[PDB]
RNA sequence: GGUCUUGUAGCUCAGUCGGUAGAGCAACGGUCUGAAGAACCGUGUGUCGGCAGUUCGAUUCUGCCCGAGACCACCA
RNA sequence: ACCUCGAUGUCGACUCAUCUCAUCCUCGAGCUGAAGCAGGUUCGAAGGGUUCGGCUGUUCGCCGAUUAAAGAGAUACGUGAGUUGGGUUCAAACCGUCGUGAGACAGGUUGGUCCCUAUCUAUUGUGCCCGUAGGAAGAUUGAAGAGUGUUGCUUCUAGUA
RNA sequence: UACUAAGUGGAAAAGGAUGUGAAAGUGCUAAAACAGCAAGGAUGUUGGCUUAGAAGCAGCCAUCGUUUAAAGAGUGCGUAA
């Protein structure tokens, strides 16, 4: 089993996903209409390796590992944590942590904020 | 490569490496060091090979010090000649080390890469090297 | 099965056996094994 | 022999009436006759018809498309040709600037303000430059991507003549080219390969090992697409390196991209 | 391999040789030329091969090195 | 510069070759950036064999054409009380060079005469005395042993994996 | 009384080693420590340069956090990631 994260504009791209045993048009249409509200953006998908493989695919909300750049109003995710790239208000960071609290091992907003700080460590900008 | 400035006499005694450490008998500037278990002579080429090995395995930083500087020089008697016309022709410089002499010290990027670099340095010389750590 | 004079473990498996009083270095791969190294 | 060239053209006339899909080119610079084929068996059977069916005996070599030349940072030298060959005196002298121009060919800019060069000599000197770049001191390909700026000169009496100024400008151009460390450019083709899954790593390793400019992946509807800007020399045997690894199930598109700087290895290989 | 000599302007050559670098040409400006060349008049260029020493300052004296040139390879 | 200057015959070629593996091919195996073919690599290891000519007096050198292959070291640059002497090294002469000239040049050229009647050890075949315990006549086994331990082609398998 | 496993003795080293034996120590554990085994060995997260993708892990640069008893931007192998 592998992890995948691709554009939400269309599920047609991806030959590895179509070769699992699921019809191309099937997941293409299904994903494109399940993201019809908001598409044309990067979304992380998850699927399993099943034998029948009719449809065992689901999506997840927008990844938050370098997504703080969206909150930081900048791009070009830094390789090294040597200098800071910008500032993010703590209110937005905590609101996003709560927004992703249910997803992960974090059980309170504080633990999700700790994980946000941990993934922001590499970026060079911390929870400020 | 590393030679003295001026030589009042170019022709000293042949050389003897016997004896124990007289000067630079210990490590006093690094954190790790290399000691020779036997008195030998280290010529310019082997010294430079060891130095470039240390430089290559040193990474970006790392502090290194040699306890001596190549001072002595050797002479080569002409080949295919009969016995007795004077002395030999001046040749490469060389440094003498005695039995039980600390020659080299390292710091900056600690003991793991220190020992790795010390092995890299010692794998270029005939001396049966011995790794030690300077104690503070 | 190489021949050297300084054995040092290159791969994960570089074990030794003094088999029939003769030292052979063996590895999970057929290349990293040695002899009288 | 040139007679062998003629008899091989006769063999070409015989062999083109059956299937003219093979292309033949007689290059004006590399000179050797390029003939296209499908694969090892195709070239082999062409040779068999040439030697047995046509009785034509011709040597076989390697494909020929070589290079382009240019030069490094600018400089300014002078050209003084005081010479004569045929019955009277001749003289000429100019002063030009030898400057590279990365994205533009031959360009002329005049700096004659004190009347050092009459306008009549403005144009011929340009031609003297345009013919001087044709030779290079490394392997002899024409020098391109150069901006020329004429600065000064001297028109004397009847000893002066336009072709003398052209020759002096040629001397200046060659001398400055020798000074300014000339460099070479190799042809680079843009090759696009579309494979479902099988030869992803195979092509990756072939390009990385042989040569080429690559960047990652393109993921087409149900296939993998890779575009590489690769030297045209690297196509030698690549047609069968890919095909043999693909069991004959490989395809690509060959389109010329541009001339790119030759690395030091290429500098060592081609020179005699 | 030494045994010697030489290394001086952009070429060829001298030096109170322990107290100064100068000649013909190369080389620019002018004279002049119905065409130029040629010719003439004035330049100018200078670690005296590189190092060390002695003293007094080494282009010269001593030693070393480098490049090149002249002589020979026991037993003949 | 240590025995041999009251003498250690040295070039090449021929023949006799033998021995060593630190192995060139044939043998076996392992690894392989070794699909096979086609290769390299490392080990065991001397059982064997490892060509014919041109130039050169002439090894060393090249080439030509071959075998499956066209290895090296040691035997006084193996091998003259085994063969020759084209060769440096006689007397002779000549070219060039040098030296006042006489004369000399790992410069060249023309050539220029190699003595051996064998005592023993050795060694190869062939014998005599007698031995091994009655004499004579046979059959014998076999102890250390001696001698060969080389290889290619075609075809089928199979155009098969 | 200790040692030998090499006939070392009965020639040599650069080198390397869970070889043997002894000594000086340093920790845990009979509740059953360690080896092996039945398993798990996870998420933000496919962090970014980039290999016509950076994705755990060609490499390079950072080189953290949450639950857990456990999980390291991972320990490595290995894959086109």
């Amino acid at each position: 089993i592998a992890k995948i994260n691709l554009l939400g504009g269309q599920a047609k791209p991806g030959p590895a996903l179509a070769s699992v045993g699921i019809n191309m048009g099937e997941f293409t249409k299904q994903f494109n209409e399940k993201t019809k509200d908001k598409q044309g953006e990067m979304i992380p998908c998850v699927i399993t390796a099943y034998n029948d493989k009719s449809f065992d695919f689901i999506l997840k909300t927008t990844p938050v590992s370098i997504l703080l750049k969206q909150a930081a109003k900048l791009e070009k995710g830094a390789k090294n944590a040597k200098t800071i790239v910008g500032k993010i208000t703590m209110a937005k960071a905590k609101e996003i942590a709560q927004y992703k609290l249910v997803d992960l091992n974090a059980n309170t907003v504080e633990a999700a904020l700790k994980m946000v700080l941990g993934t922001a460590k590499q970026m060079g900008i911390e929870v400020i | 490569m590393l030679q003295p400035k001026r030589t009042k006499y170019r022709k000293p005694h042949n050389v003897s490496y016997e004896g124990k450490a007289k000067g630079n008998s210990y490590v006093a500037f690094g954190e790790y060091g290399l000691v020779a278990t036997k008195g030998n002579w280290i010529d310019a080429r082997a010294i430079e090979s060891a130095r470039i090995a240390i430089s290559k395995c040193l990474g970006k930083t790392g502090k290194m010090w040699i306890r001596i500087f190549p001072h002595m020089s050797k002479t080569k008697k002409p080949l295919e000649v009969r016995m007795g016309s004077g002395k030999g022709n001046p040749e490469f410089w060389v440094a003498v080390v005695k039995q039980g002499t600390v020659m080299f010290e390292v710091a900056n990027i600690p003991e793991s890469q220190m020992i790795k670099a010390l092995t890299r340095a010692g794998h270029k010389l005939p001396v049966t090297w011995k790794i030690l750590k300077r104690e503070e | 099965m190489k021949v050297r004079a300084s054995v040092k473990p290159i791969c994960k498996d570089c074990k030794i056996i003094k088999r029939h009083q003769i030292v052979r270095v063996i590895c999970k791969t057929q290349k990293h094994k040695q002899r009288q190294g | 022999t040139k007679a062998d060239q003629e008899k091989m053209s006769i063999a070409l006339s015989k062999l083109a009436e059956e299937d003219p899909t093979f292309k033949t080119f007689t290059d004006p610079e590399t000179g050797q006759t390029i003939i296209a084929g499908m694969g090892e068996l195709h070239l082999d059977i062409l040779v068999d018809r040439m030697r047995r069916e046509f009785k034509v005996e011709v040597n076989v070599g390697a494909p020929q498309v070589s290079f382009r030349e240019t030069f490094n940072k600018e400089s300014e030298v002078e050209g003084k040709y005081i010479k004569q060959s045929g019955g009277r005196g001749q003289y000429g002298h100019v002063k030009i600037r030898f400057e590279p121009n990365k994205d533009k060919g031959f360009e002329f800019v005049d700096k004659i303000v004190g009347g050092r060069i009459p306008r009549e000599y403005i144009k011929p000197v340009q031609a003297g430059l345009e013919n001087a770049m044709a030779s290079g001191p490394l392997a002899g390909y024409p020098m391109i991507d150069i901006k020329a700026t004429l600065f000064d000169g001297s028109f004397h009496e009847v000893d002066s003549s336009e072709m003398a100024f052209k020759i002096a400008a040629s001397l200046a151009l060659k001398e400055a080219g020798k000074v300014c460390s000339p460099v070479l450019l190799e042809p680079i083709m843009a090759i696009e390969v579309t494979v479902p899954e099988q030869y992803f790593g195979d092509t990756m390793g072939d390009i990385s090992s042989r040569r080429g400019l690559i960047e990652g992946t393109e993921q087409r509807d149900n296939v993998q697409v890779i575009k590489a800007k690769v030297p045209l020399k690297e196509m030698f045997g690549y047609a069968t390196d890919l095909r043999s690894f693909s069991q004959g199930r490989g395809n690509y598109v060959m389109q010329f991209s541009h001339y790119a700087e030759t690395p030091k290895s290429v500098v060592n290989e081609i020179i005699a």
